[PDB]
């Protein structure tokens, strides 16, 4: 079927311009849809930008008048949306969608890109190994952890050896404090399993083309 | 513009049994040519807003049949036959009959299942965060239910509130539980200072905390 995927600049600084790309694959951009730009704010409240159907036509919310341009380039299938004059109220996650310019129906929404509106700096992050204290190693299951801290801008993503261990997961939101976030993420095993089999932390911060792969060592002897 | 209403606002139903949530519009939203342009979405945590039924009343592009749309001119509603653990997240109404579209400001399904006690577990800081002079002890209250929890730091005995930040996970969908982080964040100078560590939780699932501690040089 039909699948979009966003793409741009995940932080902008206030007054400029916020520049996104959608990419379709398996449905060409001149037939038959509706091709939305459509974000959802911190709350959860969602507010409809706008739209260029297969014909090239545009409409856009009043809200935000002036500020935005929906454009396409038919030979590489990809629409764009671009809002200038932003400020920290711009802050939300973008999404495109494509709905049936007949029904409305067959709606696709792309993973969505999240885009912070700020003057403050790209900031790695420092990635924590947490390791259980020995005396709650003794029972059937351990939980391990992971703390990414101090990095700005969102997002990360987190995943434990490469993936292949995604059962007994928690990642936990971010927190915001001093323009810096800080995440953390925890991991239940059968405890017989650990340290037999390693655990591994795998982060990456796109915004700073960083990543770490740190592997939880048991507190004492390793 | 038009304004979408939802309600209820939250809505908590146990697996099994059905789920109807409502959406009424300031403004009729039939056509000029007989359509209706009312959608329903369900966004699942961490995902993004996915169609359930489009034109009022029919099922959009491969959702299950346990979803119902109905209704007409401003009144529609949604009716899941019976509610599955994956059902769990946020319902919208969406309106593309009068320009601007808007949204309905959503109805969160929550799934209701049995009493869970937290699972606590609490780390030191670790040697890398030490060398560069902070020192964060992080705590883990994972699987429990219902969602109402405490947590409360103890240095010494003493209680701490200052430098604690919490963070809350969704419903999960595979068990219907819910999980939470807390950490205290000191100096390094400050951490050193003092010896032992104590994360309370209390939950409704005991009359008493469940507590875990750890004293600094001890593994």
């Amino acid at each position: 079927r039909v699948q979009l995927q966003q793409s741009g600049p995940g932080l902008v600084k206030p007054s400029q311009s916020l520049s996104l790309t959608c990419t379709v694959t398996g449905y060409s951009i001149t037939s038959d849809f509706a091709w939305n730009w459509i974000r959802q704010f911190p709350g959860n409240k969602l507010e409809w930008m706008g739209y260029i159907n297969y014909s090239g036509f545009t409409s856009h919310n009043p809200s935000l008048k002036s500020r935005i341009s929906i454009t396409r380039d038919t030979s590489k299938n990809q629409f764009f949306l671009q809002l200038n004059s932003v400020t920290t109220e711009d802050t939300a996650t973008y999404y495109c969608a494509g709905l049936l310019w007949y029904d409305g129906g067959a709606g696709s929404w792309g993973q969505g890109t999240l885009v912070t509106v700020s003057a403050a700096k790209t900031t790695a992050p420092s990635v924590y190994p947490l390791a259980p204290v020995c005396g709650d190693t003794t029972g059937s299951s351990v939980t391990l952890g992971c703390l990414v801290k101090g990095y700005f801008p969102e997002p990360v993503t987190l995943t434990w050896n490469s993936g292949s261990l995604s059962s007994g997961v928690h990642t936990f939101p971010a927190v915001l404090q001093s323009d810096l976030y800080t995440l953390s993420s925890s991991v239940t095993v059968t405890s017989s399993t650990w340290p037999s089999q390693s655990i591994t932390c795998n982060v990456a911060h796109p915004a700073s083309s960083t990543k770490v792969d740190k592997k939880i060592e048991p507190r004492g002897p390793t | 513009d038009v304004v979408m209403t939802q309600s209820p606002k939250t809505i908590s139903v146990t697996i099994g049994q059905p789920a109807s949530i409502s959406c009424k519009s300031s403004q009729r939203l039939l056509n000029s040519n007989g359509k209706t342009f009312l959608n329903w979405l369900l966004q699942r945590p961490g995902q993004s807003p996915k169609r359930l039924i489009y034109l009022g009343t029919k099922l959009d592009s491969g959702v299950p049949d346990r979803f119902t749309g109905s209704g007409s001119g401003t009144d529609f509603t949604l009716k899941i036959s019976r509610v599955e653990a994956e059902d769990l997240g946020v319902y919208y109404c969406w309106q593309g009959t009068h320009f601007p579209y808007t949204f309905g400001g959503g109805t969160k399904l929550e799934i209701k299942r049995a009493d869970a006690a937290p699972t606590v577990s609490i780390f030191p800081p670790s040697s890398e965060q030490l060398t560069s002079g902070g020192a964060s002890v992080v705590c883990f209250l994972n699987n429990f239910y219902p969602k109402d929890i405490n947590v409360k730091w103890k240095i010494d005995g003493s209680e701490r509130q200052n430098g604690v930040l919490n963070s809350w996970t969704d419903q999960d969908s595979k068990d219907s539980t819910y999980s939470m982080s807390s950490t205290l964040t000191l100096t390094k100078d400050e951490y050193e200072r003092h010896n032992s560590y104590t994360c309370e939780a209390t939950h409704k699932t005991s009359t008493s905390p469940i507590v875990k501690s750890f004293n600094r040089n001890e593994c």
